[PDB]
């Protein structure tokens, strides 16, 4: 009755999000057929928030799948519940967008655009009270890149008093399999500082230590990759999904975690005692993006913790890492980590603590990104692809200016006293 | 007989509101059908009881409360409860999203388009009463309906009603149970514009409550059914002369003039003792001198100050059980020798006490003991100001970088409401010094 | 320690014990506040959609 | 490990416990305005006092009490004594006084004193002081009270009038004054600890009772012996005599003992005065605690009888001192709240 619209586009938009929707759907209990077999009955008290209710009791996710190419389309289609979605919300393209983000954003993409928003209306207009989108996509390509990005741009023009989140797929420090990626992310990058209130940043390089150092999967796949994703997404939205009231909604989440409206890019964190797991979440090897906390200070932090536990050991050990290091928090922001906990427990595991931050140290991703884009750009290396589909070179600079602006903020804030 | 009409504004006003109207029932003798056996004016009544409580003609007695919210999830368990068949829908309003813990979202945005409705339907209440005493307000600092809208209808009140008196009874913020990392915000902006609206509030601090729950119930973790029973019991025992025969704070007016003789400074510091926890089979029982001293401890005080460091205008003793005025008059004269209770030099230094056989009453299954003796004093201190002292400091921290203030300017306010309400509470800090301090 | 004012009845008793002695805005206003609130936010979502719609 | 913070930079006292408690490895320094401290070696005035003891899971200590500023300041102390019953404006050991306000005054009454003695031709010589003079300078001495009453109305704060002791006792060789300093530690038990070293701060120019126009004579303040007469380290190094020397110069010349002849009385006095306001400042019940070291300032007479000047809120140690007094601070008053990882110095009041 709060509800939200689920985007996925792109390759990596799409298996994300298929994976995403495996997850929540064994947590609150729900078959490939739509209908519900569970065990408790909170499991349903705010299943409409991420489910359309439909004929006998059968419940669709409020879900649209998006890519300019059917392939990995007709993948989902085949997993293990790709029968669970409405087949109306499957809206596909044939061309593809070849790695570019113009092919997507504006010539390729434009073409499909009103196809996916006329699906997302007609979800929109049979919400009680829709509360915002959410879209997974990779920056690194062209669809969630370029397409991905104007979908959002459209949605906030019929939508432009409801929250936009997106867990965003970011380019890797070291790893990398397209040459323009840093054409694509740059670009991508200067919407979202602008049309999107929450941005979850996930590089496929951290995601992959995880699986190796720590799961030790000796053989990661992106199926691996997203397995962890998925859980951690489930674990971001947990207070959207079950009975609480800490971060409760989109709308609340997000006044509690974004001081300034530029600095809204989270580093997600999820492990695996109460006094271990609160030391894990903390941890460096824990974040699914490659920043170093200890290199920059938090402004906010929003822990969950699912399972049985002790409240009160959990309170207590939450004070103490705050007052440990008390370094790496903002003096100029009293109380800002806030800590909820949730009786359900994941699949697997039974006592879950996913960690999301809002740390100055997200800068050092954009440097990265920002360092690769002017090599290129200086010497407007392949830099023809992009503009014989239409585009200026000034929409290059003005990406660019964006985004080291967005580096000089954070600093900003990362050295500023009380 | 004066009616007073209850509004619960919010989350917090909400659920604490139904904590005392359940406690109130009890009190009464009233069921969970409205039905009072012990009532025998069918139909209607001028009892005092009747302050509170409606009567129909089919025998069910009504609460004179309103509950309003910007989101459904709390009123319905209303809906759904224990006392459901207590109150016609009318008196339930339901918004559908919430102030998202934004002020100006509760005050602007939303309650503009709610604050008419709301009115209404406290019209509807106001016309079955013959001459009506005027509000009490249950609301939250924090919240965005609680700080937000609040302040909305103290405006309104105070015109539709111009003459009636308001008395709040505000839940200032604690992080060890707070939502939201703007409450300092919400709370200054609040006080600003209700601080002019209201005769008397009654401020308590969640860290007060939360701490006596665990030192004093032993509770490990308190919950809010925890902290609004507790709180339910000290809200009991502050309107019980409103709901039983006496002749000490019979009238909403009276609160004022016995503890209010500055407007400003109308936050009477609120001390309840014993609290005791019903898991010990039995506590040797206290006396009137021990309970009466442990109203100057600041352990019990519904917030955490220290009044030997101020100055007391007014002081108010409200007994329940088995007391008389000897007993009380004993405990005053040894504990004026021993505690430091300085008054202003243009006020007297005396207590004026009241006291009602009927021992307190307690909810079946909550952690408080059943008692023969309980007492709560309001004590107009300038000790309070210290917790505006706390607000004001976290509000400047994050004021100073203008964190958050995004939010409210995209609701339409304008960043020098901040600034305003900011200097009247620099005002309040520094009016409550020139009283209180040499 | 003067004991004044004593009231008794049925359900309690009231009393004074001395120790010693001593030595708004009108409602066109508020709408008017509140329209001003709803244009701020007006221009800002119009100032938006223009600039979307570049 | 603990955290603690520092909000008085100009403390000698303080700023060396704080050099120890960081060569404690087991104590972490932020800074002023870092809320998650446990323990505030806090400022001088407007202390927020307020905002302690309401940040969860930390146990917080402030090195000041609040309200000990009635017992630390001239006109305070004055009212206080002579209101407090267990002080009595009959109180023996405190020099007869009155609060005196330029342009709740007792000028009334302290001229009515003045006129009574000399209708007995006893000893009218006065002084008057206040709480923002420094330096040595804003207080005056003289007999005749016209001289001090409008040498007050040229001030604008407000200054007491008490009577200067006529007869002190002037050690040898020098027949010079001396004024006794005893610092002492309160825990957050209020256990009132009195150092076993204190300090005769002293006056290197022979006491000449015929002119007080000189005041290196008189003030035996560290002030105004260092900087305005040349004999300023003759006797003792840097004007000051230890317990040890002063015992031994007790027993050579007058047959008795410090701790008979002044040491009971010092005590006697330092425990009347913490007691008086223990239930105005103690915090044993409080969501804060607070320890505080003060300094008591004496004066001595030719028949050994002491007399209490005034009490130090925020005091300075002696050079000679500092190494042992402020690591007692750290074991007795914060190491006490917050333990470390595993004789005395102080002469505990009991009461
Ligand atoms: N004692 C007590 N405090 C509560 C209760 N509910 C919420 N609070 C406190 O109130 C603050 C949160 O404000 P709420 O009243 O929940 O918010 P609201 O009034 O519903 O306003 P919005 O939800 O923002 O639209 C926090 O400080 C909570 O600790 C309650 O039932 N009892
Ligand atoms: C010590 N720090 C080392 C971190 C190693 O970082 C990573 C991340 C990945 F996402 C992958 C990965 C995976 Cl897991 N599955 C895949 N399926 C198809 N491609 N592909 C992947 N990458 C493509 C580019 C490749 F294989 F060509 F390299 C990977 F191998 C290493
Ligand atoms: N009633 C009195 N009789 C005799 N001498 C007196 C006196 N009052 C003060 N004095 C002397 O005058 C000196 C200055 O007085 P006082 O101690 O109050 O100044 P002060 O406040 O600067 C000391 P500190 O620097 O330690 O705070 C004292 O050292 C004392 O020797
Ligand atoms: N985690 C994850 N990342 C992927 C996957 N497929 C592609 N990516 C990432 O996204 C980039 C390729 O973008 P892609 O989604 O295929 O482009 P698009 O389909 O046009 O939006 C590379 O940087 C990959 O690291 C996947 O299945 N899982
Ligand atoms: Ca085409
Ligand atoms: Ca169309
Ligand atoms: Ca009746
Ligand atoms: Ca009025
Ligand atoms: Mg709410
Ligand atoms: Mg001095």
């Amino acid at each position: 009755m709060r509800e939200i619209v689920h985007i996925q586009a792109g390759q990596c938009g799409n298996q994300i999000g298929a994976k995403f929707w495996e997850v929540i759907s064994d947590e609150h209990g729900i078959d490939p057929t739509g209908s519900y077999h569970g065990d408790s009955d909170l499991q349903l008290e705010r299943i409409n928030v991420y489910y359309n209710e439909a004929t006998g009791n059968k419940y669709v996710p409020r879900a649209i799948l998006v890519d300019l190419e059917p392939g990995t389309m007709d993948s989902v289609r085949s997993g293990p519940f790709g029968q669970i979605f409405r087949p109306d919300n499957f809206v596909f393209g044939q061309s593809g967008a070849g790695n570019n983000w113009a092919k997507g954003h504006y010539t390729e993409g434009a073409e499909l655009v009103d196809s996916v928003l006329d699906v997302v209306r007609k979800e929109s207009e049979s919400c009680d009270c829709l509360q915002g989108f959410q879209l997974t996509h990779s920056l690194g390509g062209g669809t969630g890149s370029g397409m991905g990005t104007l979908l959002i741009s459209k949605i906030r023009e019929e939508y432009p008093d409801r929250i936009m989140n997106t867990f965003s797929v970011m380019p890797s420090p070291k790893v990398s399999d397209t040459v323009v990626e840093p054409y694509n992310a740059t670009l991508s990058v200067h919407q979202l500082v602008e049309n999107t209130d929450e941005t979850y940043c996930i590089d496929n390089e951290a995601l992959y230590d995880i699986c190796f150092r720590t799961l030790k999967l000796t053989t990661p796949t992106y199926g691996d990759l997203n397995h962890l994703v998925s859980a951690t997404m489930s674990g971001v939205t947990t207070c959207l999904r079950f009975p609480g009231q800490l971060n409760a909604d989109l709308r609340k989440l997000a006044v509690n975690m974004v001081p300034f409206p530029r600095l809204h890019f989270f580093m997600p964190g999820f492990a695996p005692t109460v006094p271990e797991l609160t030391q894990q979440m903390f941890d460096s090897k824990n974040m699914m993006a490659a920043c170093d906390p200890r290199h920059g200070r938090y402004l906010t932090v929003a822990a969950i913790f699912r399972g049985r536990m002790s409240m009160k050991e959990v309170d207590e050990q939450m004070l103490n890492v705050q007052n440990k290091n008390s370094s790496y928090f903002v003096e100029w922001i009293p109380n800002n980590v806030k800590t909820a906990v949730c009786d359900i427990p994941p699949r697997g595991l039974k006592m879950s603590a996913t960690f999301i931050g809002n740390s100055t140290a997200i800068q050092e991703l954009f440097k990265r990104i920002s360092e690769q884009f002017t090599a290129m750009f200086r010497r407007k290396a392949f830099l023809h692809w992009y503009t014989g589909e239409g585009m200026d070179e000034m929409e290059f600079t003005e990406a660019e200016s964006n985004m080291n602006d967005l580096v000089s903020e954070y600093q900003q804030y990362q050295d500023a006293t009380a | 007989m004066r009616e007073c009409i209850s509004i619960h504004v919010g989350q917090a006003g909400v659920q604490i509101g139904n904590a005392c109207w359940e406690l109130y029932c009890l009190e009464h003798g009233i069921q969970p059908d409205g039905q009072m056996p012990s009532d025998k004016t069918i139909g209607g009544g001028d009892d005092s009881f009747n302050t509170f409580f409606s009567e129909t003609g089919a025998g069910k007695h009504v609460p004179r409360a309103v509950f309003v919210d910007l989101e459904p999830t709390v009123i319905d368990e209303v809906r759904t409860g224990t006392y459901r068949q207590l109150f016609h829908p009318e008196q339930l309003i339901t918004g559908k999203e919430d102030a998202a813990n934004n002020y100006a979202r509760g005050h602007y945005t939303i309650g503009k388009e709610i604050i008419d409705l709301v009115l209404d339907r406290i019209r509807k209440l106001a016309d079955q009463c013959t001459g009506l005493q005027g509000f009490l307000v249950f609301h939250s600092f924090g919240g965005g309906t609680g700080s937000g809208f609040t302040s909305l209808l103290m405006e309104r009140l105070s015109v539709d009603y111009g003459k009636k008196s308001k008395l709040e009874f505000s839940i200032y913020p604690a992080p060890q149970v707070s939502t939201a990392v703007v409450e300092p915000y919400n709370s200054i902006l609040t006080t600003h514009t209700t601080l002019e609206h209201s005769d008397c509030a009654f401020m308590v601090d969640n860290e007060a409550i939360y701490d006596i729950c665990r030192r004093n119930l032993d509770i490990e973790r308190p919950t809010y059914t925890n902290l609004n029973r507790l709180i339910s019991q000290i809200v009991s025992s502050i309107t019980a002369s409103l709901r039983f025969d006496g002749a000490l704070n019979v009238d909403l007016t009276e609160f004022q003039t016995n503890l209010v003789p500055y407007p400003r400074i109308h936050f009477p510091l609120a001390t309840y003792a014993p609290v005791i926890s019903a898991e010990k089979a039995y506590h040797e029982q206290l006396s009137v001198a021990e309970i009466t001293n442990a109203c100057f401890e600041p352990a019990n005080q519904m917030v955490k100050c220290d009044p030997r460091h101020g100055k007391y205008m007014a002081c108010c003793l409200l007994y329940r059980g088995d007391v008389v005025p000897k007993d009380v008059n004993a405990a005053i004269a040894t504990i004026k020798t021993k505690r430091s209770i300085q008054f202003v030099d243009w006020c007297p230094t005396g207590f004026k006490v009241g006291i009602n056989y009927q021992p307190p009453t307690v909810v079946p299954g909550g952690d408080l003991a059943k008692v023969q003796r309980a007492v709560c004093m309001l004590s107009n201190t300038t000790a309070i100001a210290e917790a505006w002292a706390r607000l004001d400091h976290k509000f400047d921290l994050m004021y100073a970088k203008r964190a958050f203030v995004h939010w409210y300017v995209g609701e339409g306010m304008e960043e020098g409401e901040f600034s305003e309400a900011r200097e009247d509470m620099a005002a309040l800090e520094k009016d409550y010094e020139e009283v209180g301090v040499d | 320690m003067e004991v004044i004012e004593l009231n008794k009845c049925t359900s309690g008793q009231s009393f004074e014990v001395i120790l010693k002695p001593p030595s708004d805005p009108s409602l066109e206003e508020i709408q008017k506040k509140l329209e001003a609130a709803e244009e701020r936010r007006k221009y800002q979502e119009a100032e938006l959609l223009k600039h979307l719609a570049e | 490990m603990y955290t603690f913070v520092v909000r008085d930079e100009n403390s000698s006292v303080y700023a060396e416990v704080s050099r120890l408690l960081l060569a404690t490895g087991q104590w972490k320094r932020l800074r002023k305005d870092n809320p998650r401290f446990n323990l505030m070696l806090g400022e001088r005035n407007r202390l927020p006092f307020g905002r302690l003891g309401h940040e969860p899971g930390l146990v917080q200590l402030v090195n000041y009490y609040r309200g000990a500023d009635k017992l630390c300041r001239k006109a305070s102390l004055v009212k206080l004594i002579k209101t407090s019953p267990e002080l009595s404006e009959s109180c023996t050991w405190f020099p007869e006084s009155y609060v005196i306000y330029p342009t709740t005054d007792e000028r009334e009454v302290f001229l009515a004193a003045y006129n009574r003695r000399r209708e007995g031709r006893e000893g009218n010589v006065w002084i008057a002081k206040s709480s923002a003079g420094a330096k040595g300078e804003g207080i005056l001495i003289s007999s005749e009270a016209s001289e001090l009453l409008d040498f007050i109305d040229e001030q604008g704060q407000v200054h007491v009038i008490q009577k200067y002791l006529e007869k002190p006792l002037l050690l040898e060789p020098g027949h010079r004054k001396f004024d006794i300093r005893s610092w002492v530690l309160v825990d957050h038990l209020y256990n009132i600890y009195l150092y076993r070293e204190g300090v005769l701060r002293t006056s290197s120019e022979p006491y000449n009772s015929a002119n007080f126009q000189d005041k290196t004579c008189h003030l035996t303040n560290h002030c105004i012996q260092k900087e305005y007469s040349k004999n300023y380290g003759r006797y003792e190094e840097g004007n000051e005599m230890f317990f040890e020397e002063f015992n031994q110069y007790l027993m050579d010349a007058l047959n008795t003992t410090l701790e008979n002849s002044i040491l009971l009385q010092i005590k006697h006095i330092i425990r009347s005065c913490l007691m008086c306001i223990e239930p105005a400042i103690s915090t044993k019940h409080l969501h804060y605690q607070s320890f505080q070291l003060f300094g008591f300032d004496f004066m001595v007479d030719e028949e050994l009888k002491v007399w209490l000047i005034e009490v130090n809120g925020a005091p300075a140690c002696a050079q000679k001192l500092y190494a042992e007094l402020c690591q007692g601070i750290v074991d007795v008053a914060i190491s006490s709240v917050f333990p470390l990882a595993d004789t005395s110095i102080f002469i505990k009041l009991h009461h």
